[PDB]
């Protein structure tokens, strides 16, 4: 529930700085609004990539800590320690 | 133009819309990649007779669980 609506507050954070930087390079917007322009499964999937180094997501460190964490219990729960 | 650029973001969809991808991608994501290792003490307590002779047998071996 609240995951979720933060991931789409800074999604939308994000959208207006790009559209705020979009004038400095019509290049530039291509592949900062191929992420805006993917279908929603796949974009869904690409911001869910906390796991690992790879750190391509546009995500906060926060919401990848809360997610880190909520995973972390959840496996607790499930007796996975 | 406009169109084919501009088609549905994510902050547009509902909120149900988006948990449902969510639940989706955090399964296929995280779930399934995460991997634990138990098969082999699984195996070895399976394979144990658990204090069959102080048991009470009078009789042959029990077959052991695995078995």
């Amino acid at each position: 529930d609240d995951f979720v609506a933060k991931l789409q507050d800074n999604q939308r954070f994000r959208y207006n700085e790009v559209m705020q930087a979009l004038n400095m390079s019509a290049a530039l917007t291509a592949r900062k609004t191929k992420e805006f322009r993917s279908p929603p499964q796949e974009q869904i999937n690409m911001l869910l990539n906390f796991k690992d180094d790879k750190s391509e997501c546009p995500c906060p460190e926060e919401i990848r800590d809360q997610l880190l964490d909520f995973h972390e219990d959840l496996m607790t729960h499930c007796g996975i320690e | 133009v406009v169109a084919c650029f501009r088609m549905a973001p994510l902050y547009n969809l509902p909120r149900h819309r988006a948990v449902n991808l969510f639940l989706q991608g955090y399964e296929k994501s995280w779930i399934e990649t995460e991997e634990h290792y138990f098969e082999d003490k699984l195996i070895e307590d399976l394979a144990k007779p658990g204090a069959e002779p102080p048991e009470e047998d009078e009789g042959t071996k029990r077959v052991d669980p695995l078995h």
